[PDB]
RNA sequence: CGUCGUCAGCUCGUGCCGUGAGGUGUUGGGUUAAGUCCCGCAACGAGCGCAACCCCCGCCGUUAGUUGCCAGCGGUUCGGCCGGGCACUCUAACGGGACUGCCCGCGAAAGCGGGAGGAAGGAGGGGACGACGUCUGGUCAGCAUGGCCCUUACGGCCUGGGCGACACACGUGCUACAAUGCCCACUACAAAGCGAUGCCACCCGGCAACGGGGAGCUAAUCGCAAAAAGGUGGGCCCAGUUCGGAUUGGGGUCUGCAACCCGACCCCAUGAAGCCGGAAUCGCUAGUAAUCGCGGAUCAGCCAUGCCGCGGUGAAUACG
């Protein structure tokens, strides 16, 4: 029982090193909490287009942070194995409890 | 409906300049940059010119007036 | 952004009220977002040759 | 609409009545949006018309409409010179939507105190020949058969 | 006076970011301000290597920087000692202290960001602009490329009149997302004033 | 034994179970008239009912969340209808028509700068 | 209406709280 | 970057016509939101543009269960509270589906009208996206840059004032003039966002602003939090009022070195004009207008009634 949770900005770059983190625990450990989603936390800003006034032009822009979980049952001395260091994504961050 | 607090403000750069020249009589004039101090009791009967962002006003000073600062006595702003 | 006035960075600003915000990349005083330390033209240009990490163009 | 011919929107039928006809008068009468708020008032007003009655408010309503609807109207159009009121036939349609909105606002035009109250009096008054919306239109048609001496401009 | 910029606009697809690491609200507008000097002295110094772009990645306290360039016999040095007073600012600038790489470009001639910086030069030395643009265009598209295109801005030959020369062939769907148009801005200092370089090349589809 | 038919509408989701018996529909708990009551309209969400005939055969347990109350009673309007086709199938030939099956895609459109609300924009002089 | 200090429309629209509008 | 203008356009290569500028193509008939497509044609094709490729919203399936449910069973301080389970809601990722395919009619074709099935049609709804060019358009006070000018000062630091001045005039807005209303109480449905010297549960003092204490939260697990309009009950009874909250007096809270000039906020008192606005004039074609409240950016605080967003309720009308 290891809580697990995978943010990032790319929608791929966890997603899928997120199943790295399962594939190697399926056999290894328990059978995981699989990967869970999490609603995203979107940071809009709105900026001026022109350098100077016509504020009526605008354009948007999103840094939205995507969230997994996956959380693996039974904390498997063994599925520390497969895992530890053995990954490939480069723009994420993790952060696990027991 | 006016308020500062608990803790009446005072700039100290005559708060104690003020004071001293009652350690030893009252004096003459005074010159201030702080429109922002509080007038406290022991100002009454003296003179202090104000700066009114351009120069220093002769502000006498009566027992009326305390509380208010020195700057509602020097008017910023010259109209019509 | 005059230069002299760049003087901002000054952890001793007497008072930490006359502590303003700067742009990072112009100096640019007004509209400097605080998530980027740039100022709003600074974070469209960027924005767009991609060296701002996630930021993208939304549309909804 | 400079390129189609405007479909007509439909209406829910009355959750009541279960008539259309009630539904327009209903949004006539709404304002900011409050339809609920608006609905009472038409009910509320709609029994108001029995206990002063012996007859049943719907035919009472039904025939008010009827007498509000004007069969001629005045409109404009420049004929070199000046504008020439032309009188002219009033489509079916633009009959009930005339009718409805005139109700409405001689209704709100009364002294009664209390809206449900005002609907109420003026679709009585209304339903026999006379209050303000019956007013209207016979100033309306009066207006047109007033300018027959410009009917030879049809359109 | 429009037009998105074409990379930014399609960062979602066919383009990746330049610096791709992640950040929290606390972090964030600082390992920016590096990436920033980073490129900075970096861009200051590579020039004549002549760099395309310049990447970054990090995990913590380790960052990518895989600089793409042309010529990187300019950053090896003798036999290989430009590549260390380099990372030697890198640490010096960003204590972080990471690793740092060099991609050669497969024909400097596909990528924008060159041939731009080409023609800024040839106008720096008071070439001739319709020419070298034409020319350019023409270099580009030559070596494979759907589509491609040059923009001069003005003062083209010292004029007093401020203009802007054309120059494009193929394909360039600036419409189009599925695109994949490679950008690039050259400035181009000269004596009468400043005159910009922008190239669009067009490296096929979907 | 059961049936079950979500339904949306403007952002609202609306659980239906209906269920052989009296009639008395539930709500979140309350009774209908309980979480509705007061909106001249709510009778029409059990207008999927009335038109295939049932009520007096089908109970009712209802959840309902997202949005407002108009609109919760539109997503219910579905419920009503969907799980009244795992019932019989042959009623989907009968609310066709009163279109009690169409979900209803009208939504709050995105509020567009330059604008005040989307579409109201502001007004100028000129002069 | 919203523009009255001592109301409940008031401090909503002003979304403050206090004697006219508490905070529960 | 604004602008005509999301307008349906602007061109090219070769051929053909013309002494030539140029023309044909791009014209014409049909059709379309569209130089959209069809047919015709000394033209045949092509580029920029349109459309499509991208995002969001409608229905469905797959994959995944610290968010949802007696759906379902058992415990319950009867709160999804605990066991428990991922069917449902949902969360976020992939994928399915709409093409005039599908049926009758008109048609030379494109396509037009109508129906069936379907959550959805015929561009389903909303975005991102805006050609060749124009206006010696806007910005050298964002930044960059040629020339020019000042270099005990046209540079620099600071304290204070000013940008907040007020006989007047205009723009954009806010709150209103009220009974389809205002007030008080009670009771109910939201979405999108933000939160570490940060959001602040709950507790105590204070009418209150707020102060003291202090749980939880790296935040689908805690907080901002109340949504408001709505529903129920009571009050007011047509009055410049229980409408409307300007102005002014007094007391006080708070941020900040400091609120005179010049902050917001609470409480008492005051309680203005305003009874729906001349000539004239603006927005909006559907979940739009109208109406209701909610979040954020900047930010110590705030002069935001501004701006960029969210959802609730929900019209009228378009002959032409
Ligand atoms: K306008
Ligand atoms: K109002
Ligand atoms: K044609
Ligand atoms: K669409
Ligand atoms: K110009
Ligand atoms: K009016
Ligand atoms: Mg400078
Ligand atoms: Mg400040
Ligand atoms: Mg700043
Ligand atoms: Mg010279
Ligand atoms: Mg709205
Ligand atoms: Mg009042
Ligand atoms: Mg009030
Ligand atoms: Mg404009
Ligand atoms: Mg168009
Ligand atoms: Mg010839
Ligand atoms: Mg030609
Ligand atoms: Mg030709
Ligand atoms: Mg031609
Ligand atoms: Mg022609
Ligand atoms: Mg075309
Ligand atoms: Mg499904
Ligand atoms: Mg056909
Ligand atoms: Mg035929
Ligand atoms: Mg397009
Ligand atoms: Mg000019
Ligand atoms: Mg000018
Ligand atoms: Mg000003
Ligand atoms: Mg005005
Ligand atoms: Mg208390
Ligand atoms: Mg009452
Ligand atoms: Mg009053
Ligand atoms: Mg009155
Ligand atoms: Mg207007
Ligand atoms: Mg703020
Ligand atoms: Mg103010
Ligand atoms: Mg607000
Ligand atoms: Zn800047």
């Amino acid at each position: 029982k290891i809580r697990i949770k995978l943010r990032g900005f790319d929608h791929k770059t966890l997603d899928a090193s997120a199943q790295k983190i399962v594939e190697a625990a399926r056999r290894s450990g328990a059978q995981v909490s699989g990967p869970i989603p999490l609603p995203t936390r979107v940071r809009r800003f709105t900026v001026i287009r022109g350098p100077f006034k016509h504020k009526d032009s605008r354009e948007h822009f999103e840094l939205r942070t995507h969230n997994r979980l996956v959380d693996i049952i039974n904390p498997n001395r063994k599925t520390i194995e497969q895992l530890m260091t053995l990954d490939l994504p480069t723009g994420v961050e993790i952060e696990i409890k027991t | 409906p006016r308020s500062l607090k608990k803790g009446v403000f005072v700039d100290d750069h005559l708060l104690e300049k003020v004071l001293e020249l009652n350690a030893k009589g009252e004096k003459r004039l005074i010159k201030t940059w702080s429109r922002r101090s509080t007038i406290v009791p022991e100002m009454v009967g003296h003179t202090i010119a104000v700066y009114n962002g351009k120069q220093h006003v002769p502000v006498y000073i009566t027992e009326n007036m305390v509380g208010h600062k020195l700057g509602e006595f020097a008017p910023t702003r010259t109209y019509r | 952004a005059r230069k002299a006035l760049i003087e901002k960075a000054k952890r001793t600003p007497k008072f930490k009220v006359r502590a303003y915000t700067r742009c990072v990349r112009c100096g640019r005083a007004r509209s400097v977002y605080r998530f980027f330390g740039l100022c709003r033209i600074c974070l469209r240009e960027l924005a767009h040759k991609g060296q701002l990490p996630g930021v993208r163009k939304a549309s909804w | 609409a400079r390129r189609r011919r405007a479909e007509v929107r439909q209406l829910q039928p009355d959750l009541v009545y279960g008539d259309v006809l009630v539904t327009a008068f209903i949004n006539k009468i709404m304002r900011d949006g409050k339809k609920n708020l608006a609905a009472r008032i038409f009910y509320d007003a709609c029994k108001i018309i029995q206990e002063k009655t012996g007859q049943e408010p719907l035919k009472v309503f039904k025939q008010a409409v009827e007498n509000v609807k004007p069969r001629m109207e005045v409109r404009s159009r420049r004929v070199g010179g000046a504008n020439y009121q032309v009188p002219m036939e009033v489509s079916p349609r633009r009959q009930q939507s005339l009718a409805l909105r005139w109700l409405v606002q001689a209704a709100n035009q009364r002294p009664e105190r209390r809206a449900a109250v005002r609907i109420a009096h003026e679709l009585m008054d209304a339903a026999e020949g006379k209050g303000g919306a019956v007013k209207k239109k016979e100033d309306v048609e009066r207006m047109a058969e007033a300018n027959r001496a410009y009917a030879h401009y049809r359109w | 006076g429009n037009k998105i910029h074409p990379i930014g606009f399609r960062l979602g697809i066919t383009r990746d970011w330049e610096s791709r690491w992640y950040a929290g609200k606390k972090q964030y507008r600082h390992l920016l301000l590096e990436d920033q000097r980073i490129r900075g002295l970096l861009e200051k110094e590579l020039y004549s290597a002549g760099l395309a772009r310049v990447d970054i990645e990090r995990a913590a306290d380790n960052v990518a920087v895989t600089v793409h360039v042309a010529k990187p016999g300019v950053v090896i040095g003798r036999g290989g000692e430009r590549i260390r007073v380099l990372r030697e600012e890198l640490a010096k600038l960003t204590g972080k202290n990471v690793a740092l790489n060099v991609q050669e470009v497969q024909n400097p001639n596909l990528s924008a960001p060159l041939v731009a910086q080409r023609v800024a030069e040839q106008i720096e030395r008071r070439f001739a602009v319709r020419r070298a643009i034409k020319q350019a265009v023409q270099r580009v598209m030559e070596s494979g490329a759907k589509g491609a295109k040059v923009i001069v801005s003005g003062r083209i030959g010292g004029a007093e009149q401020a203009r802007t020369e054309w120059a494009a062939q193929g394909r360039v769907p600036l419409h189009t997302l599925r695109a994949n148009i490679d950008y690039g801005f050259a400035l181009a200092r000269t004596t009468y004033g400043v005159l910009g370089v922008k190239a669009y090349i067009f490296l096929g589809e979907v | 034994e059961q049936y079950y038919g979500t339904g949306r509408r403007k952002e609202a989701v609306a659980r239906v179970f209906l269920r052989p018996g009296n009639g008395k529909v539930t709500v979140n708990g309350q009774d209908f008239n309980e979480y509705f009551q007061g909106l001249v309209r709510a009778v029409a969400a059990l207008e999927p009912l009335r038109a295939v005939d049932a009520l007096g055969r089908f109970d009712a347990y209802i959840t309902v969340r997202g949005g407002g109350k108009s609109g919760q009673i539109d997503a219910i309007k579905l419920g009503i209808a969907r799980a009244l086709v795992q019932y019989n199938p042959d009623y989907r030939a009968k609310l066709k028509p009163l279109g009690f099956l169409t979900r209803d895609a009208r939504v709050v459109e995105r509020k567009k700068y330059g604008k005040h609300k989307a579409r109201r924009a502001p007004q100028y002089s000129k002069r | 209406g919203k523009g009255d200090r001592r109301t409940r429309r008031g401090k909503i629209w002003r979304g403050t709280y206090g004697k006219y509008r508490p905070r529960k």
